[PDB]
């Protein structure tokens, strides 16, 4: 995450991170439920074993809730290809049940026509996660937050070098510091309502970070609903 | 603005228009409420909700 904030005690319980056979993040998850994640297809490319950690808020200290998790079962659209990025979803089963606690509870999933005429018309969304601070650093110790705009459809298209397909969206700022970045791709995109948090998106792509007349691609959680609800019973 | 585009209908949650009328519903995991409209969570550790 560039600019926003550190996602404080309990703010943000739903993010999840994949972890390497080095214990170190490369992508990110929501929380759906006590056994399922939801992250990117294209994470499922970056390392050959992985495990999922959740209640994790600072990568450098033991604050007591962080829970590691075995993967089960891993379920990538059958339509997903590296060459379009499109269909870029997949959910994980694990192997144990998440505990629910501090820092660690599910984000919820939206009906699709509510969530796309009432979520997604919010003037913002929340991105989250442990990816890089900067185009050019490290990644982030410390679990950060990011308000993003949700961005016209058609000023996307217009701004963007690859196709934006109808399982895409964008969100971020034109030429504003902000955004999403490296390691964070897989990572949540929610919508709060009245206090409640849904999934509305996750960290898909972008052209670099931040850049100016450029926008965060993330994968259009609601015209996936009925397959990830299929996804979820088996 | 009318029915669910007037203020979510009054609805918690999820809204629907059913024979010129509002119909709320709740997120898996919490209960509609005796109004027809407010979300009781279940239990604990409700999703969306930040934990405290
Ligand atoms: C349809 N477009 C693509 O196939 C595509 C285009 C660009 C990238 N791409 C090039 C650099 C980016 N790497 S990154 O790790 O820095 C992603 C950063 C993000 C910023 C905002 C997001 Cl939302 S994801 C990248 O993804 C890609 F992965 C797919
Ligand atoms: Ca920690
Ligand atoms: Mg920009």
């Amino acid at each position: 995450i560039v600019g926003g904030q550190e996602c404080k005690d309990g703010e943000c319980p739903w993010q999840a991170l994949l972890i390497n056979e080095e214990n170190e993040g490369f992508c990110g998850g929501t929380i759906l439920s006590e056994f399922y994640i939801l992250t990117a297809a294209h994470c499922l490319y970056q390392a050959k074993r992985f495990k999922v950690r959740v209640g994790d808020r600072n990568t450098e200290q033991e604050e007591g809730g962080e829970a590691v998790h075995e993967v089960e079962v891993v379920i990538k659209h059958n339509r997903f290809t590296k060459e379009t990025y499109d269909f870029d979803i997949a959910v994980l089963r694990l192997k144990t049940p998440i505990t629910f606690r501090m820092n660690v509870a599910p984000a919820c999933l939206p009906e699709r026509d509510w969530a796309e005429s009432t979520l997604m018309t919010q003037k913002t969304g929340i991105v989250s996660g442990f990816g890089r601070t900067h185009e050019k650093g490290r990644q982030s110790t410390r679990l950060k937050m990011l308000e993003v705009p949700y961005v016209d459809r058609n000023s996307c298209k217009l701004s963007s070098s690859f196709i934006i397909t109808q399982n895409m969206f964008c969100a971020g700022y034109d030429t504003k510091q902000e955004d999403a970045c490296q390691g964070d791709s897989g990572g949540p995109h929610v919508t709060r309502f009245k206090d409640t948090y849904f999934v509305t998106g996750i960290v898909s792509w972008g052209e670099g970070c931040a850049r100016k007349g450029k926008y965060g691609i993330y994968t259009k959680v609601t015209a996936f609903l009925k397959w990830i609800d299929r996804s979820m019973k088996t | 603005r009318k029915l669910c585009s007037l203020d979510n209908g009054d609805c918690d949650q999820f809204c629907h228009e059913e024979q010129n009328s509002v119909v709320c519903s709740c997120a898996r995991g919490y209960t509609l409420a005796d109004n027809g409209k407010a979300c009781i969570p279940t239990g604990p550790y409700p999703c969306g909700k930040q934990t405290l």
